[PDB]
């Protein structure tokens, strides 16, 4: 088996400094230029510094000065060293074996941000008008006043993409909203039942609703 | 640095047809050991870049041999056979040929299919928010093709925009549909000093709105 794991995201304050790691199965990093890249919202990969077999590090001009690349040969850990920290560094990081065939890990959050992480309140999305509801019936759940992102709703265990629609956040005032619907048939629901699961890593919290006519 | 170009759209497809995505390379990939170093990856919302093709044509894992990749040493192009509804994303191109590393800006494909209006439904606020004193109006307006659509709210039948906020799904993997929130957001005590609310659609399907609607009284 092959891959790569990045950890040491999280929170930091701007001019803070923060330390990632990255371990592998089944690729020896010494062997490989290494490198750490960067996506940030609105734009497409950024590289951040590469360390080359024997040890010579690269960095942009963006960075060079205050992020450090390194490896532990050893124990075959790659490292990123960051300072002087940014809110435009705010990214999901990546470390990579850009060579031949390129391996990248799942990437790892980092928020440079002076605002504090908050947990979501979660709201059911139910029909209530008049009591009439179609063939299908569309549910959903609001998920408002959480930093950071992401949150992660699902929907009976993922038994039901039955439709599900994730709407992405929006950021008000500095907090997130975002929302989920999902569409069952009306024979099923509310005759079983509809449970909205909305994760929040970041805040150490998950919301179970169950939704009701 | 070597640059890498690529359109932001192509043609839209249709299901079974194929697609072609150019890109190109201001130096060449050709290595003089005969391997050329270009790679593609394709980005979904929610999920994590997933390799395509690299060495120019070769398959990563996983991928399908409906995708195929060709070119010169600078000018490339990705062809996709027989698209499928999966397939909806952003395809990058980009060079392992040398450092720096560069990437493409990526070509979003878009996937051509019948017209469908909008499945809208409405949501007053839930009792658990009102007992914070906030109160948000919800509307849903999903599964329609084209992606263009208009949202438009009444508050006793007058015309409110102000505390609107909109969220646009990308195209979605499965049905090839596009979908919105609309969110109404006001305080409780104005909230109570309004019995109808209006959720309404304009979508190129159909000359007269989709319109759904609620009285909070009841
Ligand atoms: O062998 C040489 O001299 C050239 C090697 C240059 C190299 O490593 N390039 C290189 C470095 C990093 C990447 C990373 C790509 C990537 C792509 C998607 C997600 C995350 C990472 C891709 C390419």
């Amino acid at each position: 088996e092959v891959k790569l794991v990045e950890s040491g995201g999280g929170l930091v304050k701007p001019g803070g400094s923060l330390k990632l790691s990255c371990t592998a199965s089944g690729i020896t990093f010494s062997r490989y230029i290494m490198s750490w890249v960067r996506q940030i919202p609105e734009k497409r990969l950024e590289w951040v510094a590469s360390i080359s077999s024997g040890g010579i590090t690269y960095y942009p001009d963006s960075v060079k000065g205050r992020f450090t690349i390194s490896r532990d040969n050893v124990r075959n850990i790659l490292y990123l060293q960051m300072s002087s920290l940014r809110s435009e560094d705010t990214a999901l990081y990546y470390c990579a074996r850009g060579q031949g065939r390129p391996y990248w890990g799942q990437g790892t959050l980092v928020t440079v941000s002076s605002a504090k992480t908050t947990p979501p309140s979660v709201y059911p999305l139910a029909p209530g008008c008049g009591d009439t509801t179609g063939s299908s019936v569309t549910l959903g759940c609001l998920v408002k006043g959480y930093f950071p992102e992401s949150v992660t709703v699902t929907w009976n265990s993922g038994s039901l993409s039955s439709s599900v629609h994730t709407f992405p956040a929006l950021l008000q005032s500095g907090l997130y909203t975002m929302s989920s619907s999902v569409t069952v048939p009306s024979s099923t629901w509310p005759s079983e039942t509809v449970t909205c699961s909305v994760a929040h890593p970041a805040s150490s919290t998950t919301v179970d609703k169950k939704l009701e006519p | 640095d070597i640059v890498m170009t690529q359109a932001a759209f192509s043609n839209p497809v249709t299901l079974g047809t194929s697609a072609s995505i150019s890109c190109r390379s201001t130096k060449s990939l050709l290595h003089s050991n005969g391997i050329t170093y270009l790679y593609w990856y394709l980005q979904k919302p929610g999920q994590s870049p997933q390799l395509l093709i690299y060495q120019m044509s070769n398959l990563a894992s996983g991928v399908p041999d409906r995708f195929s990749s060709s070119g010169s040493g600078t000018d490339f192009t990705l062809r996709i056979s027989r698209v499928e509804a999966e397939d909806v994303g952003v395809y990058y191109c980009a060079q392992n040929l040398e450092l720096p590393p560069t990437f493409g800006g990526g070509t979003k494909l878009e996937i051509k299919r019948a017209d469908a209006a909008p499945t809208v439904s409405i949501f007053p606020p839930s009792s658990e928010q009102l007992t914070s004193g906030g109160a948000s109006v919800v509307c849903f307006l999903n599964n329609f093709y084209p992606k263009d659509i208009n949202v438009k709210w009444k508050i006793d039948g007058s015309e409110r925009q102000n505390g609107v906020l909109n969220s646009w799904t990308d195209q979605d993997s499965k049905d090839s549909t596009y979908s919105m929130s609309s969110t109404l957001t006001l305080t409780k005590d104005e909230y109570e000093r309004h019995n109808s609310y209006t959720c309404e659609a304009t979508h190129k399907t159909s000359t007269s709105p989709i319109v759904k609607s609620f009285n909070r009284n009841e």
